[PDB]
């Protein structure tokens, strides 16, 4: 899954899994 | 020889097929940033609709195959293949996500270039 916070924070996309 | 009219059918019956492999718990590591429609406002990915003009994923393929509203093989490869290469504009090439995608395509690929 996407990290929300961290993806939202860099605007790109971070998985968290 | 005698005519044959069932090409269609069967093809959209491999295609189903394959969707249901693409879904397969199986590839769940790699398939899953593609389960569902790119959520840009939630994620905050204020260039997404910058990039990408058509965004395409497996769910909404799988709304299409099952609401008949692809008329053969190649229109339902095409929106796979959409969805990968939105992929590939979008991110980085060394993003975590495009190997996650190269992945999962070559499970599309392999099997699409089979004769159904
Ligand atoms: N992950």
């Amino acid at each position: 899954w996407y990290d929300v916070f961290l993806t939202r924070k860099y605007g790109k996309k971070k998985v968290a899994c | 020889g005698p005519l044959g009219s069932s090409k269609v059918s069967e093809q959209l019956k491999c295609c189903s097929g394959i969707l249901k492999e693409m879904f397969a718990k199986k590839h769940a590591a790699y398939a899953w940033p593609f389960y569902k429609p790119v959520d840009v406002e939630a994620l905050g990915l204020h260039d997404y609709c910058d990039i990408i003009k058509h965004p395409m994923d497996m769910s909404t393929i799988k709304s299409k195959l099952e609401a008949r509203e692809y008329r053969d093989a190649q229109e339902f490869g095409a929106d796979v293949r959409l969805m990968f290469s939105n992929c590939y504009k979008y991110n980085p090439p060394d993003h975590e996500v495009v190997a996650m995608a190269r992945k999962l395509q070559d499970v599309f690929e392999m099997r699409f270039a089979k004769m159904p």
